């Protein structure tokens, strides 16, 4: 998209987590070339209505949540089944503004501040 | 299993003479010819 000034529009920060953790959720794994285990089995888990598939659905997000570097944690806060629907919600903790603060004044050492993660 | 039940209390005796009289109550066996059943559904929620 464009960011209404002729430019193309950019994500930064928070956005920019909030972009690439819903990217990662949502693709399939494997699907992504050159990246195997980029992505998630969300696809494969619309299972039956039990707490099994629940509790797989919520170990399949933690991984994907894990696999990213920048997110330190995820835990599972509330989950429940409305029959069809599924309905769950997550918390996350992306690395601390100190920790942050130390990557990239470490970073200046070498001078490419960017991000090959 | 020839016959269902019975109740002990209501067998009675008379005796006079060379004359015997029995009471009693039984209750028949009886063999299954309908089972009529009813289904209900309903919704389930659950939590945690």
């Amino acid at each position: 998209s464009t960011n209404g000034n002729g430019d193309l529009d950019t994500v930064k920060g928070i956005d920019n987590m909030k972009q690439q953790l819903q990217a990662r959720l949502l693709t399939p794994r494997g699907s992504l070339m050159l990246h195997p285990n980029y992505g998630s089995d969300l696809h494969n888990l619309f299972g039956l209505n039990i707490p099994e598939q629940a509790t797989l659905i919520e170990m399949e997000v933690l991984r994907t949540l894990t696999s990213d570097n920048r997110v330190k944690s995820a835990n599972l806060i509330d989950w429940k089944i409305q029959g069809n629907v599924y309905s769950g919600q997550f918390s996350v903790e992306i690395k601390s503004v100190e920790e942050s603060i130390n990557f990239v004044l470490g970073q200046d050492e070498e001078g490419i501040f960017a991000l090959f993660e | 299993n020839e016959i269902q039940d019975f109740p002990a209390e209501d067998v009675q005796v008379i005796v006079e003479g060379n004359e015997a009289r029995i009471s009693m109550t039984v209750y028949p066996i009886r063999s299954f010819k309908k089972i009529s059943v009813s289904l209900v559904y309903k919704q389930q929620t659950l939590q945690a």
